[PDB]
């Protein structure tokens, strides 16, 4: 399965997922893609933060869905 | 859906309205501060983003370079009366 | 060893060079290469082609290093 996330305005980049894939298993898919620690990405589909503990399923997250990354970063 | 990506247009609004997102001033990805000082380094970019002006730090030269930025005190004038330290 | 290399490219210790495609070996610390056989520049970071066609300076391809101000990739310190 094949799904996009946004990351710089206007650009995103594509996956491959399972609709049984953790969100966790996602997030380090972008890191081994993007270099973006785990820790530091939140996921958001249709307006919610998406829990590391669900999976694509559980949200609804079908084949060309798009997701919207965001970096969470600790301030200094 | 296009509900679901209106959805996501509508959530990022409000937090860059209330202040808990902006977009990184140079590689434009949208970031959130986690606790910490009124400062945070873009992980794409490196660029110093200044939290309280939700701007960058520094000018093109990176840090140091008060020809842009927040030039939070500069002639000993803080870049915002509500600063604590933004690097 | 040839079993060994065949190994490493799945572990992402080795890479095929982006432009004649032979076996090309970590180099420790750094983030870009140039090939032995053929001479092109290799980004290791992002595991491309540093430039495009047109080689060193060409921006049309490759992995864009730096342009607006850019890294190519949030680990890369330097690959040329
Ligand atoms: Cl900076
Ligand atoms: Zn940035
Ligand atoms: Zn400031
Ligand atoms: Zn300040
Ligand atoms: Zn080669
Ligand atoms: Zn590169
Ligand atoms: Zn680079």
């Amino acid at each position: 399965m094949q799904i996009f996330v946004k990351t710089l305005t206007g650009k995103t980049i594509t996956l491959e997922v399972e609709p049984s894939d953790t969100i966790e298993n996602v997030k380090a898919k972008i890191q081994d893609k993007e270099g973006i620690p785990p820790d530091q990405q939140r996921l958001i589909f249709a307006g919610k933060q998406l829990e590391d503990g669900r999976t694509l399923s559980d949200y609804n997250i079908q084949k060309e869905s798009t997701l919207h990354l965001v970096l969470r970063l600790r301030g200094g | 859906p296009d509900v679901a990506a209106r959805q996501t247009t509508e959530m990022l609004k409000v937090m860059l309205q209330q202040g808990e997102a902006m977009r990184c001033p140079q590689c434009q990805i949208v970031v959130q501060k986690k606790d910490g000082a009124d400062w945070i380094r873009c992980t794409v970019c490196h660029t110093e983003i200044c939290w309280v002006t939700k701007g960058p730090r520094w000018g093109p030269g990176g840090p140091g370079d008060t020809s842009g930025g927040c030039r939070c005190r500069v002639n000993g004038i803080p870049c915002h009366p509500s600063c604590q330290n933004c690097h």
